[PDB]
């Protein structure tokens, strides 16, 4: 009945659990936790209750899981990798460091094949693949020596990369692909080989593809990156996911699709088509979800649960070949990051607040009324809400039809007509008279003669700026400056400014002065730095507008 | 490329069929009568005129007149001139079982008011219905005919002794 | 507190004014005010997606809810034994409790009520026909809902690609270094350091100062008389300043406490 | 105005022009209160003959069934300003087409109103109303003990405007519609027009139980023929005027040319006979002076053994032969109609001498062999 | 304005919705048209206006005479006006009749 069941909580900081490092694991009925802190939970699945708790130092990074041998890695951030025999002969449990195989103390990454391991080390600017033995026959359990080593070259430097393990058809925690796009993705020596390949998600966003086979490397036989590390694609923005579907559904399950995530939202799907000339072609979709991802997986039939801030979400791809669009409906849960779904459909997941949960998807007399009753009050509660955000809507359009008229404006003033048309300002000098002196004054006349409207968010700036040439001793005044706003102008109409220019000190005016008139738009009131001036006219008064007969 | 849909191929398949009767000839109202007995014998013994007459006002676009010229057409104008005669033949028949809503909306299009090259036989029709209803007196010279034709009958009437009866009241 | 980056907190209050009041580093938005009086506490809802709550409890044994997004009061409630939230039904997304007085029964899990403020609404002639028609209207209007805020999320992009559109459509080197004020009796002095690029040898230049029409619902011209400064760095190359400075009165612009 | 200058703003105020030279448009369309998104990149110059115009994916699968249009308008189009107008014309013209998937009520005055007068009403009237609550249907009783349905069809404002009121029965219904009538409102005018149609009903149930009725089978209401059987192999088509029933009906005889004729010279003999105090059978048994069979052959009735495109037996040699593949249709054809009608359609597909196709009434596959 | 001799697009000047200093105070702590008139003889107005200089005997003499130290008195002595609908100096309307 109900569909979601809380398990356990964990502690929460101010906002939630950060993104990234939160995992959850389930074997049968034990599930493994991380929240991205010095502690690994098992919880019994049947009673929610923690058999076991592991304290590692410095923050659990990432973990895996070997069922046969019943062993769990682990990666501490600063320090390396661990093993833990869950047999492991209070309730807390601190780890020694005999657990640690391959301490390299700067491994970002890792994950597990067959008889063998991945890990991905960061370096200075250039980060390095490598690729370990790991004992086939239960003994103690001991890295090996290294295989191979890479340089991702192409790699130039908060979210850690990922890798992925994909295995063909005929040769392990990945995916096992199809011949078709196998062969497409990664080529002829793969395909013979039957050579599981690995895909690196970096946080530049590229996608790279190593062969493992190829990757055999000793101090006599140094890799070569460019031979030996290839490049899907280049998302722009870092990777969260990689995941294979079977869509075309029609638990060694042979995906058909290869899919991707961004932080961002940038899905990426890529699928076999042999289409339209006699050849085998890729379809590629770059979707553009919406939010920031934060977590995904993948469950029966070509369906991506993902999460973002808002909701977790889901995606379906399966049915030109996949999808033109992609729609995705909240499926009424919170922001769980650290998203795991097995199939029987039953996930479970991490919540951002810190709560482990597990989400299972799928007449009376008078109660009827109280039914009626109660969706009466739903869709009443809901309307006042919808109202609100039509009337924000009507707003933000006022704002849009606002701005239109201004680029409107803006484009007709700074064209050439022959004839300043749309808004002008002219000046004209006058002569007055205050207390015993005779002044000199500009009248600034405005004129809108267009339809236009300047509306609230424009306003006029005068300039009046003196006698030029900089001197030995700058000078008191270099220029003096007005400004006011225009509202409701309109068309035909017409505003008046008068100035002074005139003696106040001295009874001395120097000429030319020049009056410079603009008009500047800001984008905020109508809600780098922000504005544009546009420039109407310039008048110089000299000698003969200001002699008086 | 140049394969045309025929106008009726969304509707309702009783619709359909009726449509398609009423194209041949003028037999066509007699099929279509012979249709309308043949769905009151099968399971839906109503006929929706009510959804019929939605979809003759239901438009869509056509480009005809110039090479260039978006026009939007509702069914009525749009579906073979003698499924229209015989349609509205079918309509004096079974105007007493017909909503009127859809009927003035029908009549409207038929009126083809402010329109150049009419259709005489569509208007007349519309004429004749709205009579029929008792909507249409209208206080017009609004009949059936021609102006031309009711003058060149004016012209001949006048040339006859006129009869004792008293027809007109003024 | 409701969350915190690098140090700036963001941070609702509340106040012996009745009032709820938002903080966004020391930024006083979005301002509300409650009907009843006394407020002891707020917790927060989250309800589904974006429709964040804040619940408030009072003194005098009621409560209200304010629906972020519009800082306004969405509901209210009396008697209130108690207001809980968490996720009583199984939903994943939260809900608040309100318990009612223990006048009604000598027990205190009787007299509840369990509201989303939204589809869940619990409690404690065949218009059967009537109710699938009533569920599909309560989902299209959570999912007129859901598109509505997408579309005005859309809408704001639009107006700041078209505010960045006009930026670029009238048009790289630091031409000036940075601003400061001072404010000497009744004069402001506004000036700006200049660089290297700036030569006021071949280029007049002046400093205007715009008032917000926010604060300005008046036709003053504000008026401003400028200065050049030169003064030579440690003459006894050798660093020369330049600097333009503006001065207006203030008393004209203080009428409104501020501005901008 | 007449410039692309202020006519551009007032009929598109929500396009917002980022380039200086006006060449990118971007921005927000409104049709019956809808904006939708758009994108419409001009080249250096003023052509549109090759455009770019971009839509979000509401907007293209609301212009499903007009790509072509569009995309021909584009090139046929002089200004940016005219392809706008047909642009929102053509939107309109969408949405008001398939007004059933778009559409949202305002629930404060809709939901609960309508509940509360169907409360007024008596919930053991309504029997059905629709998932959108656009259709309902209400029931009504006749003193005589009849049942009869009223639909109607609402609104996004159902008490602004009047509600689409389809009924049966076959006069004309006229329902005086106030913005303050309700349902009660149209339902007591229900309810009288069918007391004032009583006697209709009356004449069609005694002549549907006492006679072999025989080509209307379960009819409607809306019905005023009844062919009548009698004897054998002749029928009487009688057709009925609601307002005066009892009053003499328009009434002619199918069947033998050699038993028809007497037929018809009794009746014109006797038709002054007819009164209208009685009933129609009681009256038509002394006009034609015999009585009637009830149901002689009730599971052979009748099966019209006719062409299904011209309705007749009989053209021109040819016999009813070409039959449907199917248990519910079993329509017979002749040969010449139905070629006439599969060459028509487009499903239809000839080799040598055969043609296949749907069958006219079922929509099945039927064969044809010249 | 309206009388005014330019009959050129001025703005209307609108005066002060608050005193300032009344703003700050609002802002840190957050109808009939009004008429009078006088009679007075038409005799007592002719002897007193006598020196008819022109226009009507009453009304327009009387208001050219009430205007006789504004400006504006040359154009009301042109257009013969008997009313007037002036502003003020602090923004206000003032209709005036006789
Ligand atoms: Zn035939
Ligand atoms: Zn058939």
């Amino acid at each position: 009945a109900p569909r979601v069941r809380y398990l356990a909580g964990f502690c929460c900081p101010l906002g939630g659990l950060a993104a990234g490092k939160p995992r959850v694991l389930c074997h049968e009925a034990e599930v493994f936790l991380s929240t991205g802190s010095e502690l690994v939970y098992v919880y019994d699945q049947e009673g929610g209750l923690l058999t076991a708790a592991f304290r590692f130092p410095d923050q659990v990074w990432h973990l895996e899981l070997l069922a046969p041998r019943r062993l769990l890695y682990a990666l501490c951030a600063r320090r390396g990798l661990y093993c833990l025999s869950l047999d492991h002969p209070s309730p807390v449990i601190p780890v020694d460091p005999d657990a640690c195989i391959l301490p390299d103390a700067a491994l970002c990454a890792f994950t597990l094949l067959d008889s063998v391991l991945v890990t991905l080390v960061q370096g200075p600017a250039r980060w390095k693949m490598q690729l370990f033995e790991q004992p086939c026959p239960g003994e103690d359990p001991r890295p090996g020596g290294q295989i191979g080593e890479v340089e991702l070259s192409s790699y130039t430097p908060h979210f850690l990369p990922v890798l992925c393990s994909v295995s063909p058809s005929g040769s392990s925690g990945g995916f096992t692909l199809e011949d078709a796009l196998f062969g497409l993705l990664f080529g002829a020596d793969a395909t013979l080989l039957q050579s599981p390949v690995v895909l690196c998600g970096l946080p530049d966003g590229q996608l790279c593809c190593v062969i493992l086979k190829a990757l055999v490397t000793s101090r006599s036989a140094p890799g070569d990156p460019n031979a030996l590390v290839k490049i899907l694609h280049h998302l722009e923005e870092p990777v969260i996911f990689i995941g294979a579907l079977k869509t075309e559904p029609q638990e060694d399950v042979h995906c058909d699709c290869l899919v991707a995530f961004g932080h961002h939202g940038r899905m990426l799907a890529i699928k076999a088509s042999w289409d339209e000339s006699g050849k085998l072609v890729p379809e590629l979709r770059e979707y553009c979800l919406p939010g920031p991802v934060l977590c995904a997986a993948c469950g029966g039939g070509g369906r991506v649960y993902h999460s973002t801030p808002s909701d977790l979400c889901v995606v379906d791809l399966s049915r030109q070949p996949e999808e033109g669009p992609g729609g995705l409906p909240p499926m009424l849960c919170p922001a769980s990051l650290n998203i795991c779904s097995v199939v029987s459909t039953k996930l479970l997941a991490l919540s951002a607040k810190g709560r482990l949960m597990t989400c299972s998807l799928d007449m009376t007399t008078e109660s009827a009324g109280q039914k009626i009753k109660e969706l009466l009050s739903g869709i009443g509660n809901i309307s006042e809400r919808v109202s609100f955000l039509k009337k924000a809507v009507d707003q933000r359009n006022k704002a849009l039809t606002s701005l239109n008229e201004a680029m409107n404006v803006s484009c007709a003033l700074l064209s050439s007509g022959t004839g300043p048309r749309p808004i002008s300002c002219t000046t004209s000098t006058t002569w007055s008279r205050l207390q015993t002196q005779d002044v000199l004054m500009a009248t600034c006349v405005l004129e809108n003669s267009s339809s236009f409207s300047l509306d609230q968010g424009w306003t006029l700036c005068i300039q009046v700026l003196t006698s030029s040439c900089a001197l030995d001793l700058d000078s008191a005044c270099s220029a003096i400056t007005y400004t006011i706003p225009v509202d409701q102008l309109g068309p035909g109409a017409r505003r008046e400014v008068t100035l002074p220019l005139g003696p106040g000190e001295n009874g001395g005016l120097d000429l030319p002065v020049t009056v410079s008139c603009t008009l500047f738009y800001s984008l905020r009131e109508v809600v780098e730095q922000e504005g544009v001036c546009l420039p109407l006219s310039r008048h110089t008064v000299d000698m003969l507008q200001c002699l008086r007969f | 490329e140049g394969v045309e849909p025929a106008p009726w191929a969304q509707l309702e398949a009783p619709a359909r069929l009726l449509l398609q009767a009423l194209q041949a000839g003028p037999e066509g109202a007699r099929r279509g009568l012979g249709v309308l007995r043949a769905l009151g014998s099968r399971g839906w013994e109503p006929f929706d005129w009510g959804r019929l007459l939605e979809a003759l006002c239901r438009e869509e676009p056509v480009v005809q007149g110039p090479d260039g010229r978006l026009e939007l057409k509702p069914l009525l104008l749009r579906l073979p001139r003698i499924c229209q005669r015989n349609l509205m033949s079918l309509l004096m028949a079974v105007r007493p079982s017909l909503p009127e809503s859809g009927l003035l909306s029908v009549l409207q299009i038929a009126q083809q008011d402010l329109a150049p090259d009419p259709d005489a036989w569509l208007r007349a029709l519309g004429e004749l219905l709205r009579r029929d209803l008792g909507v249409g007196t209208s206080m017009e010279g609004a009949s059936p005919l021609s102006e031309r034709c009711q003058r060149q009958l004016q012209s001949l009437c006048r040339g006859l002794g006129l009869g004792g009866r008293r027809l007109k009241s003024p | 507190i409701c969350a915190t980056e690098i140090l700036r907190i963001s941070l609702i209050a509340l106040t012996r004014k009745n009032q709820l009041i938002s903080f966004q580093n020391g930024t006083p938005k979005n301002v509300c005010q409650l009907p009843f009086g006394d407020p002891c506490a707020v917790q927060l809802m989250d309800s589904g997606g974006g429709n964040l709550f804040f619940v408030v409890s009072f003194i005098s044994n009621n409560a209200c809810a304010v629906w972020k997004e519009s800082f306004q009061v969405a509901a209210k409630w009396e008697k209130l034994s108690l207001v809980l939230i968490d996720d009583f039904i199984g939903s994943g997304t939260e809900q608040v409790l309100l318990l009612f007085k223990d006048s009604l029964n000598s027990d205190c899990l009787t007299s509840f009520k369990i509201t989303d403020l939204g589809k869940i609404n619990y409690s404690s002639e065949n218009r059967y026909l009537v109710v699938p028609p009533l569920e599909t209207g309560l989902k299209v209007c959570f999912s007129s809902f859901r598109e509505l805020r997408q579309h005005l999320l859309l809408k704001e992009k639009i107006i700041s690609k078209s505010y960045k559109a006009l930026i670029n459509l009238v048009q790289s080197e630091q031409l000036v270094e940075k601003i400061w004020y001072r404010v000497i009796d009744d004069s402001l002095v506004v000036g700006v350091k200049t660089t290297s690029s700036l030569k006021l040898s071949l280029n007049d230049v002046t400093l205007s100062l715009l008032m917000d029409q926010a604060h300005d619902s008046r036709f003053r011209l504000l008026k401003c008389q400028n200065r050049v400064i030169k003064l030579s760095t440690n003459p006894f190359k050798k660093e020369c300043v330049q600097i333009i400075t503006a001065v207006t009165s203030l008393s004209p612009l203080l009428t409104f406490s501020k501005f901008c | 105005m007449a410039v692309t200058e202020a006519s551009l703003l007032r009929q598109c105020p929500l396009l917002l022009p980022q380039n200086r030279s006006k060449t990118v448009y971007e921005g927000f369309i409104s049709a019956q209160g809808r904006d939708f998104h758009l994108r419409i990149v001009l080249p250096e110059d003023l052509q549109l003959k090759n455009a770019r115009l971009l839509c979000s994916w509401q907007l293209r699968t609301i212009l499903s069934g007009y790509h072509r249009i569009v995309q021909q308008r584009m090139q046929h189009s002089p200004d940016l300003m005219s392809f706008m107008m047909e642009l929102k014309m053509l939107l309109e013209v969408a949405l008001k087409n398939r007004q059933e998937l778009y559409a949202l009520p305002p629930p404060p005055q809709f939901y609960s109103s309508l509940i509360e007068e169907i409360g007024t009403l008596g919930w053991d009237k309504l029997v059905y109303a629709d998932t959108c609550f656009s259709t309902i249907k209400l029931k009504a009783e006749d003193a005589s003990g009849r049942e009869h349905l009223i639909t109607l069809k609402l609104k996004a404002k159902y008490p602004a405007e009047s509600p689409d009121y389809f009924v049966d029965f076959p006069v004309p219904f006229c329902a005086s519609w106030t913005p303050q009538s309700s349902l009660i409102s149209i339902y007591s005018q229900f309810l009288a027009a069918i007391e004032s149609l009583k006697a209709f009903w009356d004449v069609m149930d005694e002549i549907d139980e006492k006679t072999w009725v025989l080509e209307p089978e379960k009819p409607p209401r809306s019905a005023t023929a009844r062919r009548i059987a009698l004897g054998n192999n002749v029928s009487i088509n009688i057709e009925v005027d609601p307002r005066h029933p009892t009053m003499l009906p328009e009434c002619f005889f199918l069947g033998a040319d050699h038993v028809v004729k007497p037929l018809g010279i009794k009746l014109s003999r006797n038709i002054h006979l007819w009164d209208p105090e009685n009933s129609v059978l009681q009256n038509l048994k002394d006009v034609l002076e015999i009585d009637f069979p009830a149901r002689a052959i009730l599971e052979k009735s009748d099966f019209t053994m006719d062409c299904g495109i011209c309705y007749a037996y009989q053209l021109d040699g040819t016999i009813p032969d070409q039959v449907c593949d199917n248990s519910q249709c079993g329509q017979p054809f002749h040969q010449i109609c139905l070629y006439e009608w599969l060459r028509g359609l487009l499903t239809s597909r000839q080799s040598f001498n055969i043609i296949f196709g749907e069958c006219p009434y079922c929509s099945k596959p039927i064969t044809l062999k010249m | 304005p309206g009388l005014a001799p330019p009959h050129t697009r001025a703005p209307s000047p609108l005066g002060p919705t608050r005193d300032p200093v009344a703003t700050f105070l609002e802002t840190c702590r957050e109808l009939p048209p009004s008429v009078a008139s006088i009679k007075v003889s038409a005799e007592l107005l002719r002897a007193a206006l006598k020196d008819g200089h022109s226009g009507v005997p009453l009304c327009c003499a009387t208001l050219q005479w009430l205007l006789a130290e504004n400006a504006a008195v040359d154009v009301v002595r042109a257009r013969a006006l008997s009313s007037i609908q002036g502003v003020a100096p602090d923004g206000a309307n003032v209709h005036l009749i006789v």
